[PDB]
């Protein structure tokens, strides 16, 4: 939290809408890492719609500038709340109060040159606490080209790939949820369609081995350009009306 | 500490000397005012889609 | 020996511009092969060796011309 | 935890950074005294008078908050909340003066001018010109040096 | 001082002179430890009267 | 900030950081020490006028809302100098290389 | 003029986390010098014990959470990073934690091993607010000297790992606050005498006398090229 | 890269990041692994770069040892905007510069 | 402003500091600054300077 | 674990016996500054030595003297007798005299030969007297001690105007004159953030500086000898 604030942090964290604001609250029934339910108060109540309200906590999904959004619960179990009280904690939010950065112990001195005009010298304990460790969620947007000739579906079983890379993929060219891609690893199987090459008098052995150019000549895998490391989060294969993508999704 | 059922866990020591009458607004009246003027229907023929 | 300034090599032959081409045509024979350096290496590259050979005053245009005619006569 | 350069201070004109630093020092000093009272495991009434003296002693800041609304519960919860530092809310234009900072910082057993005498970790010599240490709220921006490769 | 060192000693002593001046300036500014506090900034006692 | 000595004329010229930076003359100049302590004085407006009751306080004391609202105009005047005349200064050097 | 010899005497204990060690027979020059030496050697080189790898069966990666816990798995791993443990070990130390029901599960519910000893039974790493929900994890503890990041851990690449084993960093830092100051020893046998008292705050993992003696042996074994001829 | 300060490395020297300097001299690494006989083929050298073992860092220390470089900001209004220095390996991704330039 | 402030604090004079009348050779004025009893901002002492 | 890093550079970069520099190769972080500060505070503050602490000046024993025609202030005589490297054996205190006149600067050959006192160079001048019919005669006295002594924290007074005794002389007991440590950045073939400890020390004479570093190592091992685990 900001130890030195202006009182505006709570108002911004309650008015921005990034945190879940509890309406008609009261006795809290069940809170886990994804749902919050509240038993309805006896003060105000709809006839027939007394019920409970569901608060689905949004987990780590991709935002616009490659940031993660998370909603940590505030009330654990057994506490009355008010209509207007906060329950979730969004990005840069500490218990329904806006907490953008973090404060540290500052020494005002000239050092041995490591701070020249406005430079910053930090400690190793900040690295030891895993402090401001940024979590960047990027998008893997796969493409399956449709041509005038050939099938349209992108499937599994791509040749010229070692068995060490094929072990981390499931069927139809998708990896398991929790597998780490590091640089040139395969997250999705890119497939060129079987058109444009079946009416070729030449290259019959190439069509027998690595048919219809399933891979490129010399390129990297289609996950991230090289220099990264990290695990997958969520797969969002959305289907078409009458497309037969049951085995992948 | 009985304002919004969350200040009781964390008391902020306020240094505001001058008195406050008007409270803090919703901070989204500018974004929602034209939306609640355009969508909500007015039987009087002014300021809307009607 | 990390060379700071090549100015002491300029005291022998003062142009500041002949020194680059003279050191280059001296060091191509040591980089390709068929030649031995007169100064032993101090765990450096051939550039610092060329700067120190110009600084010691052993190689100039006349010595390079005589050694070039000697290598053309020997081949 | 962090050493910045004061030489930019007469050019960047940041006296509010200095007062935020000296006020965060007193805030974390009060929070550390609360943490020490929690680790010593004192009674409820001894920590209660300290919380009352920490939340009433000052100038006319007109904040009429007081205890004896809830008693014998939820005091340990706020103690564990504010054991990492005191959330002092200082407004912008009608906020804190220097006398309020001094009268609040005398409660945390700290010197009034802020000049806390430091030592060295490299040579061990006692530093002259006693350094005004404190606490500043730092941020990490969007730009990354590995993204600019 | 650096100008007169360049004029007198030439080019070879003045570079190690500037480097060693930088080293001792860094090593003694680290031992100095100058801070900017509220006691350093002063208010004139007649200022309001002047105003 | 003096050593243990009294009865002198100058009485131990102080060792605070701002007077050391002002007397050293490297980056600490009097034009910003007077804006830190004392009185800030007038500001800069691109229209050519100025107010008739300037800033009386300093950055040590608490300023008014109108004082900060008028002191914003100095930053508004001084900020626009950076982006302007860069391409003209490049084009002058362009022509001076193109002629010589 | 002959030297005296400083020996470990008059230890003082305030709590299970605090420690006070006094060195009474000291002379003039070795007051601040040995204090800075012991401060710099107690903060750097200490063979300790910390949680390194946690193989959990419920979730497959750290960003997905189990249905029935209150906090996320990231803060659970950060709490497991702060967990201290006392074990001698034979290069293969692993433990588990299994308890179902509504309520915080303490560190005393860890299955007791002949070498693994929990230093703090009041430490709680779980947040469960659900009925009949079970947890199952395989917590690995190895030994090290300092903060080893996860960058150099996966850079070796000996074997592949199964999906579910979360690798976290380890602090190995029981030395949160070390201070020292020289005072008057009041021995009054000869002139120029002073004492050196060190206030060290630990977590009870390594004993203070054993840690100071081990750090003294570390500082003594640095004299390898200094004693003999160069 | 982002320019930082280095309070050492006398005036004719500056810093250079590790993962950048491993890549900047890749044909020089290939040529010196061909010269020393450590890599037989070019694909063996490309694999030894990818493995990042200790002898590759030894060859890289032999490369950077007495080799110059140019540091060159984007506004060069005069000739001293680009200056030649000597790289020294710095842990991280940012460049340490001499303080007085 | 770094080396400048360091050499300004280095070559700064004071009145009635600790250490007075330094009859020294070498000059080696840093050894008594490092050991005890001498500050670097001392008064006018007569040392031998070649 | 338990196997730390050790220096490997035994290659000495030596100068003559009044100046020396030693280097260290791959010692771990948090050890270069530590051992550098330790060896500095041992080789700067705690060294058993001997120097000149009491001179019996004949003639006028006030603070301002005419020096009977040497044309030299007595502060310069006490400065010339301050940095005098005199070997002293197991005898703690010894008193000698000097009797030399004529034409020429006063060298170190005026002190008579003793079983403990040995002077390696005669070029150390003391008094540049005027070449006339004048003679100088003073007694020298050295003792063994430790460290440096200030000019303030000394004995009480002049013993209530008693000029039959001699004044107190500030002495440099340790044979060091200046010491510096440089912590450089080196690397192992895997790890890149380590140190090099370069010790640069100026010895006044008659002591091998690497042997002085060895004596500092024995002093550092003597203070922590009873805190050892293994042999």
């Amino acid at each position: 939290k900001p130890l030195v604030g202006t009182g505006m942090e709570r108002a911004v964290a309650v008015d921005s809408g990034v945190t879940a604001v509890a309406k008609r609250g009261g006795v809290v029934q069940y809170v886990d890492a994804s749902r919050i339910v509240i038993k309805v108060n006896e003060d105000e109540m709809y006839p027939g719609e007394a019920g409970i309200d569901i608060y689905n906590l949004t987990k780590y999904t991709r935002s616009n500038q490659n940031t993660c959004i998370n909603q940590m619960p505030c009330v654990s179990l057994g506490e009355p709340v008010e209509r207007g009280d906060v329950l979730a904690d969004g990005p840069s939010t500490d218990l329904g109060e806006l907490a953008l950065g973090q404060n540290m112990r500052v020494a005002f001195m000239p050092w041995n040159g490591y701070n020249f005009e406005d430079s910053i010298l930090v400690s190793e304990r900040v690295v030891q606490e895993d402090r401001f460790t940024t979590i960047h969620i990027q998008e893997l947007a796969c493409v399956s080209r449709d041509t005038k000739l050939g099938p349209e579906e992108i499937t599994a079983d791509i040749p010229n790939v070692g068995e060490a890379a094929l072990s981390k993929l499931d069927e139809s060219g998708i990896v398991y949820i929790g597998a780490e891609v590091t640089g040139g690893d395969i997250l999705v199987g890119k497939v060129t369609p079987k058109g444009e090459t079946q009416l070729t008098p030449e290259e019959k052995l190439l069509r027998a081995i690595f048919g219809e150019k399933a891979s490129d000549v010399k390129d990297s895998s289609l996950r991230v350009p090289n220099g990264v490391s990290g695990t997958v989060i969520d797969v969002q294969v959305f289907t078409r009306d009458g497309v037969e993508k049951d085995k992948r999704a | 500490m009985v304002y919004s059922y969350t200040e009781k866990k964390r008391i902020r020591k306020d240094f505001g000397k001058r008195p406050q009458v008007l409270d803090v607004p919703y901070l989204l009246s500018i974004q929602l005012d034209s939306f609640q003027k355009f969508i909500e229907q007015d039987p009087e023929g002014q300021y809307g889609l009607e | 020996m990390a060379r700071v300034t090549v100015q002491d090599a300029v005291e022998k032959i003062g142009n500041r511009f002949d020194l680059v081409l003279v050191a280059a045509r001296r060091a191509r024979q040591m980089q390709v092969g068929g030649k031995d350096p007169l100064v032993p290496e101090e765990n450096d590259k051939t550039t610092v060796i060329a700067l120190r050979e110009i600084e010691e005053g052993l190689i100039n245009n006349q010595i390079l011309d005589v050694r070039e005619r000697q290598e053309q006569q020997e081949q | 935890d962090i050493v910045l350069n004061p030489l930019g201070v007469p050019s960047r004109m940041n006296i509010g950074q200095i007062l935020e630093t000296h006020l965060g020092m007193a805030a974390k000093g009060i929070g550390d005294k609360i943490n020490a009272m929690l680790k010593q495991q004192q009674e409820v009434a001894k920590l209660r008078e300290f919380i009352q003296r920490a939340y009433d002693l000052g100038a006319d800041v007109r904040q009429k908050v007081d205890l004896s609304t809830f008693s014998d519960e939820e005091v340990m919860r706020l103690a564990e909340n504010l054991r990492k530092g005191m959330p002092i809310a200082t407004p912008v234009f009608d906020g804190a003066k220097e006398a309020e900072i001094k009268e609040l910082l005398k409660l945390g057993d700290l010197p009034t001018s802020g000049q806390i005498r430091l030592y060295d970790g490299r040579t061990g010599e006692q530093f002259e010109r006693p350094v005004t240490v404190g606490y500043m709220y730092m941020l990490k921006l969007n730009h990354l040096v590995d993204d600019k490769m | 001082m650096l100008n007169t060192c360049y004029r007198i000693l030439g080019l070879k002593p003045t570079v190690i002179f500037a480097d060693q001046i930088m080293y001792t300036g860094f090593a003694y500014a680290a031992r100095s430890g100058a801070s900017v506090g509220i006691d350093d900034m002063v208010i004139p006692e007649k200022k309001h009267e002047i105003i | 900030t003096v050593i243990n000595r009294d009865g002198q004329e100058e009485k131990q010229v102080s060792f605070n950081s701002i007077y050391m930076m002002a007397d050293s003359g490297a980056r600490g100049s009097a034009a910003q020490i007077r804006q830190l302590a004392g009185m800030r004085g007038l500001m800069a407006k691109p229209d050519g006028s100025i107010i008739e009751t300037p800033i009386t306080a300093n950055f040590r004391e608490g300023l008014n809302v109108l004082q900060y609202f008028i002191s914003t105009h100095g930053a508004r005047k001084g900020l626009a100098d950076t982006a302007l005349k860069t391409a003209n200064s490049g084009y002058l050097t362009r022509r001076l290389v193109d002629v010589a | 003029t002959e030297f005296l010899k400083p020996r470990l005497v008059d230890i003082e204990q305030v709590s299970s986390t605090h420690a006070k060690v006094t060195l009474e027979p000291l002379e003039r020059g070795f007051g601040h010098t040995l204090g800075n030496a012991l401060r710099r050697i107690l903060l750097s080189s200490m063979p300790g014990c910390a949680v390194t790898e946690v193989e959990i069966d419920g979730v497959l990666h750290e960003y997905s959470t189990k249905e029935g816990v209150q906090e996320d798995i990231l803060e659970i791993l950060l709490n497991l990073k702060g967990l201290a443990v006392r074990v001698q070990g034979k290069d293969e130390v692993i433990l588990t934690l299994n308890k179902s029901g509504i309520g915080p599960v303490t560190a005393a519910d860890i299955t007791h091993d002949g070498d693994v000893e929990i230093v703090k039974p009041q430490h709680v790493i779980c947040h469960l607010t659900d009925e009949n929900a079970s947890i199952s994890m395989r917590i690995k503890v190895q030994r090290g000297r300092g903060y080893v990041p996860a960058s150099t851990r996966i850079h070796s690449e000996e074997d592949e790992r199964p999906i579910g084993r979360l690798l976290v960093d380890a602090c190995y830092s029981p030395v949160e606050r070390i201070a020292y100051n020289v005072e008057a020893a009041r021995v009054e046998q000869r002139t120029d005498l002073d004492k050196l008292v060190i206030e060290m705050e630990t977590n009870g993992t390594i004993d203070p006398e054993e840690a100071i003696r081990r750090a003294a042996t570390i500082l003594a074994e640095q004299l390898e090229a200094f004693v003999d001829l160069r | 890269s982002v320019i930082t300060v280095g309070p050492y490395l006398r005036l004719h020297q500056c810093g250079l990041p590790k993962k950048m300097a491993l890549e900047l001299f890749k044909p020089f690494i290939y040529g010196k692994l061909e010269l020393r006989g450590l890599a037989t083929t070019i694909k063996a050298a490309k694999k030894m770069v990818e493995r990042e073992e200790a002898v590759v860092w030894d060859i890289l220390d032999e490369v950077i040892r007495e080799h110059p470089v140019l540091l060159n900001r984007a506004p060069t209004l005069h000739r001293l905007g680009i200056q030649a220095f000597e790289p020294v390996l710095i842990e991280g991704k940012a460049i340490q510069l001499h303080p007085l330039v | 402003q770094d080396v400048v402030l360091g050499l300004y604090y280095m070559t700064r004079d004071c009145v009635n500091a600790k250490g007075e009348g330094m009859v020294l050779t070498g000059p080696k004025e840093a050894e008594r600054l490092y050991r005890s009893g001498l500050a670097s901002l001392h008064a006018r002492v007569k040392v031998r300077i070649t």
